[PDB]
């Protein structure tokens, strides 16, 4: 919206990021960068 | 503003190394 | 890798990309914010490992 | 007991870290 | 991984804070007539998701 | 000011956080394998004597 | 320990407050 | 904007009630 | 009252609507002095809170 | 810099800290004038 | 309120969490040839003011 | 080198490990002072760090 940065972020993509980096660092894939795209793109419609 | 993102990550990174199941 | 704190480790992997990403994201708004961000993640994924 | 004595810790550490100084 | 001797905070932190934080959101936000009831009822409608 | 146009932290102060003291209080106490079952079924057994 | 109950619903009530919505 | 003030303040406030002393 | 309020409820009934009308104030002139000009903002509106 | 910092950024680099002590200190003594209790904290307390 | 019965992370936030955060942030700013010194002589040159 | 690293990672490489066993100690003793018993563990110990 009209929101400062962090609000922006803290609104849009914060609590999928701190679930999907909580997965990452439990799972620790050969692909960090990939798996964490691809718990985003799997877990968009819940957020 | 690159602090804001820096900040909004570091509260991220905060929040997953605090987890329950990464300290005990 | 997979003998480092969990702090050290999303350092070693995914903490860069993730600043440029939110960066632009921040920048930018799309409609699209999360999907916008795995996007990104992929299309720039070569030069951050 | 560890895990409460590195969550103050990682408390600390995310202060020292998000510092206004720091960041902008 | 043992519940039984975390510490008070971090126990409630591992078991009911997330869904209370979701709970006490929405119902702050729809304020429904017998709040204590609403807020146990999203509870257990939503214990299994988390 | 009714409940209905209370500021976030007025209203939950005067509708749930105090039986959420006192349930989470028991739970800390208890611990029962099924933890949100539980504040559940307290908030409903003593939801009478919190209005 | 009563204070570490009322210090967890302080950090619930916190977050539900601070949400953007109720902020913007 | 008054959002981030609010919760500037909230911030205050959180620390303040969540006070070592106040808790216990 | 006011003595045996909780914490929050103390500072929301005595200090914190005139403090936030103060944080905006400070926050959009942003002056040198800006404790100094909080305290002053306080004080020359205590009366009207 | 400061002038270009955003809002929270801005009050938590130039009162927040003292806001912190001083809304403690009054929630511990609870003054007849609380205003100016705080006001005059902010003062006698400005320097640090 | 006794300090002996407060939870560890009460009771280390009630004692060296703010001189600790100050002195960490003097010393990450200055970034000493000696870390460990430098800051065990802050926390001592400053233990009076906390 | 260590001049050159973010803060996080400056303050890893030089002072986090010694504070976690030093404010382990503190915690499960807790001597009547506290900030001098800590300063005090980390001069006693800084030779294993």
């Amino acid at each position: 919206q009209s929101l400062p940065t962090r609000a922006y972020l803290d609104q849009t993509v914060v609590p999928i990021l701190l679930q999907g980096l909580a997965v990452l660092a439990k799972e620790r894939p050969p692909n960090p960068i990939e798996f964490l795209a691809s718990y985003l793109l799997k877990n968009k419609a819940q957020f | 503003a690159m602090g804001s993102v820096e900040h909004t990550l570091a509260d991220v990174l905060y929040h997953v190394e605090t987890e329950v199941e990464n300290l005990y």
